[PDB]
């Protein structure tokens, strides 16, 4: 009833083989006459009755801050030999291999790249040249075989022996980025025609950003690699996982909140003015996703709040959330605990809505 | 054949592609700097002269070379 | 020109004036000055059939030294020569291509005549940087037919974003740096005066060369053993200096994750965020024109020519943008990547060639602590 | 050119008086490029961690100091904030 | 800065005034006092708070610059293109969330209440009540004929710390603005409070611009075809006046006054003839929209640029003057450049540029402009060396 | 030295289609310039051929940055 | 070969019956081709024109000088004394 996530649309990016030149090149370079094993997927999703903060936080999580997988060379994997090519330095190849999008289920996979050039011409080594030395045999490819790893000058070679699957979040390193933004708009707000030249220098929305409170949004994200046979299932997992990440972070903040009345390094709440009660929460390594989301819920739960705000200073690598309200310390925590529960219910509702639509 | 000359000659010598081209196409007026007299109105010559157009590039160096 | 014919007919017309012909004007003929350069010959030069030596071989061209220049009256461009085609008051000895008054270093900058380098004020493999990725500018000049371009077309947004780009600073995106933007290897070998090749050469270590001490403070790696080559994996670092082709040197002052960068309603986000306050005084209008042209070029998938002194009409370029599907002024609707709110104003964002200057922050930083060598 | 003189050392910008007595090379000093930071107050400067580790501040241990200085001593050179040297009062050695 | 990647000293932009610095590769020296006496001396005597008021001039040294000035104007602006300059409670609170100050109380405002920028600026300024009244840099008699000025913006009045009306501008928050709000704050509460207020106001301005985005486009320097026609007409009128003087010289009707030779009198007369009529601003202002033109707002707020800059960008460069004189013939006996006859009467031959930077100069115009620039650079270098 | 594996600006995997795109672009330019068909057509003329539809056929969306990096990037194999 | 001189730190000076500028007709690289220059160890795109000595590359810049056989009538006097 009243699904927050109302409409979805999955549209993979496909190669149009009707074009003669693309078809001729693909059939010649890679003997390819059909869609690749993995394809980008553009998912356009419409949300209703949810704050902009929550939708944008989900978008941020999907872009990065969601655990993802990448191919990395273990130290000493790059074998320096006499025949090793000078141009194909370890840094260059490491970057190329790192930023190959992969869709791996098992982390215990190791690949190796043993390429030797004996022809007089320059040989190009493609991602198909990667072979699975260790780990369970792959029933389906985890990356497309068309990437250009590099090229070897005649008589040279390149050997890499330990290419394992690393895990991380895109925020710390770009190689772990998961989603590419493609669209974001508020269907709630009307728009001027921006071709008129009287509104050409404006955003196009008829409401100022400083007063508008959109509640109906359309969000579009593109996922680099997804198995073609199972596009729908992959989108379910990605969308579901982000909700889990947000819920976990909010629940950690909730743990800190409930643990008040006991010394907590993060929570620092002290009564000022004998009626107001400040409450400063410092979380290391937290981002705008939770700070912005936490500010919105409290504001919605406490319309008459004296003040609420946050500051994720880039050079402090921490998130500080400040709350001031006219109430006792105990009453303030209960309101904040209730506000946190509202997000968790919202995202729990959001998670189930995914199973209803994407199927 | 005398080899002692090479030392003095290389001492005298010591005395991306845009950089390489600019360095070689550069025309250093070192004799004039020696006559600058501790930069006593020496800059007056860095000005663009009416004879330059077509022969000496009229656009400023833009710190690409010496200060 | 045909002045000898012009003069001869001039005498005949005057004589008819003394006579009773009254048709003296019929004898007068219009003056004509025109170069022998032909559109066909221009095509041949690009095809390579016709060379300058052949041009000089015929009476089309000749070399003029600064001495002989004093005997020459030159039309600054073919436009001027045509404008005064029939004018006998001003007879030209030669006509020149206006691009000839610039060198390659200056010709690199596109739409240079639309900027004044005057306000651009600048007065007062060892150590060589190899950059992996280089791309041709979207708006290329003639200079790029003789030099390999260095730098990258970086989507740059001209906006105020948190105040970290003030005073010629720049806000780079951390993801752009990670992906390999402006990334390369810095090479430095001991040369005259071992250790295994590929060994981490930490500060205060012993590297026997044919020079054991190593105090650069930045970890290195033994590239080779003219020997003992050290290589540094140098990325783009906060404090590194980038500059557009039209001067505009700037220092990378902040790096942000892809989630914090601003994005357009179409998902486009910038690599660099240049402060709009750099333009007004410095007047690098060529940078703006390059951005405007590059938007359309990228959308159409073409690379156009922006050589200086070529005819330019900014109105027509903006109309081209409007035709392509964007706004007439080239601005888009942008959202704050941190809060997800849209800016009340459209933001001018588009590609703009950038390169990194070879002055690295890690090279000139230094700190010492209360002890060391003394005189 | 080969004229080493006692009196030639005094004059000129590179002479004794102008280079050594008036002006001096000093220890415990750092140099680096500057950048903007909107989150720093007017009277604050952002200092890199490595430089904060290279440069030191000398504190004399005392009864009021000991508790605050103990964490620095324990951290040593392993974790910031830490320390680099200690000067014993009894032994007159660092 | 505990992030291992950062390897540069970082300071607030407003601090660059003390050191005369710019983030263009400039380096600076830093040393930490390690002796108790030196630390006490540094903290009590050499704190930058003391250098807020210049010893040389006794006026302020620090203030808002560039984005901070523009953002102050935008925040205090009475009307925006969307409508009245108002914000809801959420965004009013969000303005103060990085000022590093005790946030003001919003308990009396409903989520639907609308607050104007003057209101939030006043909320911030109640910490240091000052009285201030002055006309902003926004209001200029140069622009009044060709644009509409809101009554609430033409006059700035801060009464007991409350911004009653007007727009904060370079005249009020700019660096080195004698009698500015920071000057009075320092004079009444101390230099330390002035720096804190500068930081807080800068944060307010930047936070506002965070939503009311600001940009400069190429289309901001484009003249309407009618304005282009007006500019061409003005240039043609100037050229006609120059040609009339040229005819006077041809007939010998030039009679120099006592003390000036015919050549000097002719040069002065031509120089006076070739000057923009000050009506050249009309076509520029007609084409641009003051409310949404980034370049014009930057120039008018005093954040960066000047009126001659806009005139050169849009209308035309005009006459090049070196040492208050035209391009003296130096290529040859009578010539000024290889592109002109020996004794040329046209103004184009002596350093008159009829084009505009946006329109694109021709080769000789470009050469003259570079002559002027090299002259300026040479003068600066020689001045410093002599000083 | 090669078209980047992913767009520097988005991270979109333009490197999947880089080799196919290069071959197809070479063939497309050759087909258009067959009117003359020398060994090497002038670069200035060659780069004026529109590649919007060719890129669209591959699947890359209409993203300014992705197409910019796809068409502009220099290939170290050609220059050598 | 020029790279051997660079790589080994040896001067490229020629026998004196004198450093040889690379790309000169006196150097071995004269009339060489891009494929060969790569094989020898040189960058094919380098135009030469610089001396190899002391292990580091050195390039001599063009120097301008007053014209010869020309009477340069300098009106400049002597600042020390108006003699
Ligand atoms: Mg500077
Ligand atoms: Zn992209």
């Amino acid at each position: 009833m009243e699904k927050i996530f109302q409409n979805v649309e999955i549209k993979p990016f496909l190669i149009d083989f009707s074009n003669p030149f693309i078809k001729n090149a693909a059939k010649r370079l890679f003997q390819l006459e059909e869609q690749l094993p993995l394809v980008p997927v553009n998912v356009v999703m419409d949300f209703k009755g949810i704050s902009r903060a929550a939708v944008h936080g989900l978008s941020r999580v999907l872009q990065d801050e969601i655990p993802n997988y990448m191919l990395d060379i273990k130290p000493g994997g790059y074998k320096i030999e006499d025949s090793t090519d000078l141009f194909m330095t370890e840094q260059f190849i490491r970057n190329r291999i790192n930023f190959i999008p992969i869709y791996a289920k098992n982390e215990t996979l190791v690949f190796a790249l043993r390429s030797l050039n004996n022809s007089c011409e320059v040989k190009t080594i493609y991602s198909r040249d990667l072979i699975q030395v260790a780990g369970p045999k792959l029933k389906y490819p985890i990356f497309n075989p068309t990437f250009e790893i590099g090229f070897l000058q005649p008589g040279k070679s390149l050997i890499i022996e330990d290419i394992y699957i690393k895990k991380g979040i895109g925020r710390k390193h770009a190689a772990f980025n998961l989603a590419v933004k493609t669209h974001f708009s508020h269907l709630d707000i009307e728009q001027y025609p921006t071709d008129k030249k009287e509104y050409m220098a404006l955003s196009g929305y008829k409401q100022s950003s400083m007063t508008s409170d959109p509640r109906h949004h359309r969000l579009g994200l593109c996922f680099p690699a997804v198995p073609l046979p199972h596009i729908n299932q992959a989108v379910r997992t990605y969308l579901k996982n982000a909700c889990r990440i947000i819920i976990g972070r909010i629940q950690s903040i909730q743990k800190i909140y409930e643990n008040f009345e006991e010394p907590q390094p993060e929570l620092v709440l002290f009564s000022l003015d004998e009626e107001k009660t400040k409450a400063i929460i410092t979380i290391k390594d937290e981002t705008h996703t939770i700070g912005n989301l936490l500010k919105t819920c409290i504001y919605e739960m406490i319309p008459d709040i004296s003040f609420v705000g946050y500051q994720c200073v880039p050079h402090k690598q921490e998130m500080v959330l400040t709350i001031i309200h006219k109430a006792s310390q105990e009453d303030l925590i209960t309101l904040l605990e209730k506000s946190i529960q509202n997000i968790i219910q919202t995202f729990q509702i959001l998670e189930k809505n995914v199973d209803e639509l994407i199927a | 054949t005398a080899s002692d000359l090479n030392r003095s000659m290389e001492q005298s010598i010591i005395s991306n592609l845009l950089n390489t081209i600019s360095a070689l196409r550069t025309v250093n007026t070192h004799n004039t700097t020696n006559a600058s007299k501790q930069t006593e109105r020496a800059d007056m010559m860095r000005r663009v002269h009416a004879s330059y157009p077509g022969y000496i590039c009229v656009a400023q160096s833009a710190d690409t070379g010496e200060k | 020109n045909n002045i000898e014919k012009y003069n001869q007919a001039c005498y005949k017309a005057a004589e008819a004036r003394k006579k009773g012909d009254k048709d003296w004007e019929k004898h007068k003929i219009p003056f004509i000055q025109n170069t022998r350069f032909t559109s066909q010959m221009a095509k041949d030069i690009l095809a390579g059939t016709l060379t300058l030596e052949d041009l000089v071989a015929q009476g089309i061209c000749e070399f003029i030294t600064p001495e002989e220049a004093e005997n020459c009256l030159v039309a600054f461009s073919i436009i001027e020569l045509r404008k005064h085609k029939h004018d006998v008051t001003r007879r030209f000895t030669h006509v020149d291509v206006p691009q000839a008054i610039l060198g390659l270093a200056a010709l690199v900058s596109p739409y240079a005549n639309c900027t004044q380098p005057a306000r651009v004020t600048y007065e007062t493999d060892m150590n060589r940087f190899f950059q992996f990725y280089n791309e041709m500018p979207l708006v290329k000049t003639i200079a790029h037919n003789y030099v390999i371009p260095n730098g990258l077309n970086t989507i740059v947004a001209y906006m105020i974003y948190g105040g970290y780009n003030q005073e010629d600073s720049v806000i780079v995106s951390q993801s752009f740096i990670d992906r390999g933007g402006f990334a390369g290897t810095f090479y430095r070998e001991e040369k005259v005066e071992f250790v295994p090749v590929g060994t981490v050469v930490k500060k205060g270590d012993i590297i026997i060369g044919k020079s054991v001490m190593y105090g650069f403070d930045e970890p290195a790696v033994v590239d080779a053993v003219g020997l003992m080559r050290l290589r540094y994996e140098r990325n783009l670092n906060i404090g590194d200096k980038m500059s557009s082709r039209s001067g505009n040197k700037g220092i990378a002052a902040l790096a942000l994750p892809t989630s914090d960068m601003p994005f357009t309603e179409d998902g486009l986000q910038p690599d660099l965020i240049v402060n709009p306050h750099s333009h007004p005084s410095r007047m690098t209008n060529g940078q703006m024109i390059e951005t405007t042209v590059g938007l359309a070029n990228a959308l159409q998938g073409v690379v156009t020519d922006g050589t200086a002194f070529l005819p330019i009409n900014v109105q027509l370029l903006s109309e081209r943008l409007a035709q392509e599907g964007l706004r007439f002024n080239g601005c888009q609707k942008m959202f704050n990547g941190q809060t997800g709110e849209y800016f009340d104003a459209a933001i001018f964002i588009g590609p703009t060639y950038h390169q990194r200057l070879q002055k690295f922050v890690l090279d000139d930083r230094y700190a010492v602590a209360s002890y060391g060598p003394t005189d | 050119r080969p004229a080493p003189s006692i009196m030639r050392r005094l004059p000129r910008k590179e002479g004794r008086i102008r280079k050594s007595l008036l002006g001096s090379q000093v220890w415990s000093i750092s140099r680096s490029t500057i950048c903007g930071n909107s989150d720093l107050h007017l009277d604050e400067v952002g200092y890199p961690i490595s430089f904060a580790r290279t440069l030191q501040v000398a504190e004399t241990v005392q009864h009021y100091n000991i508790n605050r200085l103990m964490p620095y001593f324990l951290n040593g050179k392993r974790q910031y904030p830490g320390c680099s040297r200690v000067y014993k009062q009894i032994t007159q050695s660092v | 800065l505990e992030n291992p990647k950062i390897s540069t000293f970082q300071m607030n932009v407003s601090a660059c005034a003390w050191y005369n610095a710019d983030f263009d590769g400039d380096q600076m020296n830093l040393w930490v006092p390690w002796s108790v006496m030196s630390r006490v001396e540094a903290e009590l005597l050499c704190s930058v708070r003391n250098w807020f008021i210049s010893t040389k001039s006794s006026g302020p040294v620090n203030g808002q610059v560039q984005d901070s000035t523009v953002g102050s104007f935008l925040l205090t602006r009475t009307n925006t293109p969307m409508g009245k300059n108002v914000m809801n409670k959420l965004h009013a609170m969000g303005l103060f969330q990085t000022t590093q100050t005790d946030p003001p109380c919003f308990a009396n405002y409903s989520p639907t209440d609308l607050l104007d920028g003057k209101s939030v600026v006043s909320m911030l300024l109640k910490q240091t009540p000052i009285n201030y009244q002055r006309a902003p840099t926004w209001y200029s008699e140069v622009y009044a004929p060709y644009m509409h000025y809101n009554k609430q913006d033409i006059s700035t009045q801060i009464r007991n710390g409350e911004l009653i009306e007007g727009v904060l501008d370079k005249k009020a928050v700019g660096a080195g603005s004698s009698g500015g709000i920071y000057h009075l704050i320092s004079r009444r509460y101390g230099p330390q409070q002035a720096l804190k207020m500068i930081f807080a106001t800068q944060q307010l301005a930047l936070n506002y611009v965070r939503n009311a985005g600001f940009t400069v486009s190429t289309a901001d320097m484009l003249l309407t075809p009618e304005a282009h026609q007006e500019v061409q007409e003005i240039i043609n009128k100037l050229l006609l006046e120059s040609e009339e003087i040229n005819n006077r010289l041809l007939h010998g009707d030039i009679m120099p006054p006592i003390g000036l030779t015919t050549h000097d009198f002719y040069e002065k007369l031509q120089l006076n003839a070739l000057k923009f009529p000050d009506r050249i601003l009309k076509p520029i202002m007609n084409s641009i929209n003051p409310e949404t033109n980034g370049l014009f707002q930057m120039v008018a707020t005093g954040a960066k640029g000047s009126n001659p800059n806009m005139i050169h960008i849009m209308a035309g460069i005009g006459q090049i003057e070196i040492n208050t004189q035209r391009i003296q013939p130096q290529f040859s006996f009578g010539r000024t450049l290889v592109y002109y006859p020996r004794f040329a009467l046209e103004a184009q031959a002596y350093g008159f540029i009829c084009n505009s930077y946006i329109a694109g100069l021709t080769s000789p115009e470009f050469i003259f402009g570079e002559m002027n620039g090299r002259f300026d650079l040479i003068n600066k270098a020689l001045s410093t060396s002599s000083t | 030295m090669l078209i980047p594996v992913v767009c520097f600006t988005c991270g979109f995997p333009i490197g999947t289609y880089a080799a196919i795109f290069d071959k197809a672009r070479t063939e497309y330019i050759k087909t258009k310039m067959d009117g003359t068909l020398p060994q090497n057509i002038p670069l200035d003329a060659s780069l004026q051929i529109e590649l919007k539809d060719l890129i669209t056929a591959l699947g890359i969306p209409m993203r300014v940055c992705c197409r910019t990096h796809l068409i502009t990037t220099l290939d170290y194999r050609k220059y050598y | 070969l020029p790279n051997k001189a660079r790589l080994c730190g040896l001067s490229y000076s020629g026998p004196v019956n004198f450093p040889i500028m690379r790309g000169s007709n006196r150097c071995h690289t004269h009339h060489l081709s891009k494929t060969a220059k790569k094989e020898i160890g040189e960058d094919p795109n380098e135009p030469g024109g610089y001396f190899i000595a002391r292990g580091g590359e050195w390039v001599v810049d063009l120097l301008e000088n007053i014209r010869f056989n020309t009477l340069h009538i300098h009106y400049h006097t002597m600042q020390q004394g108006n003699n």
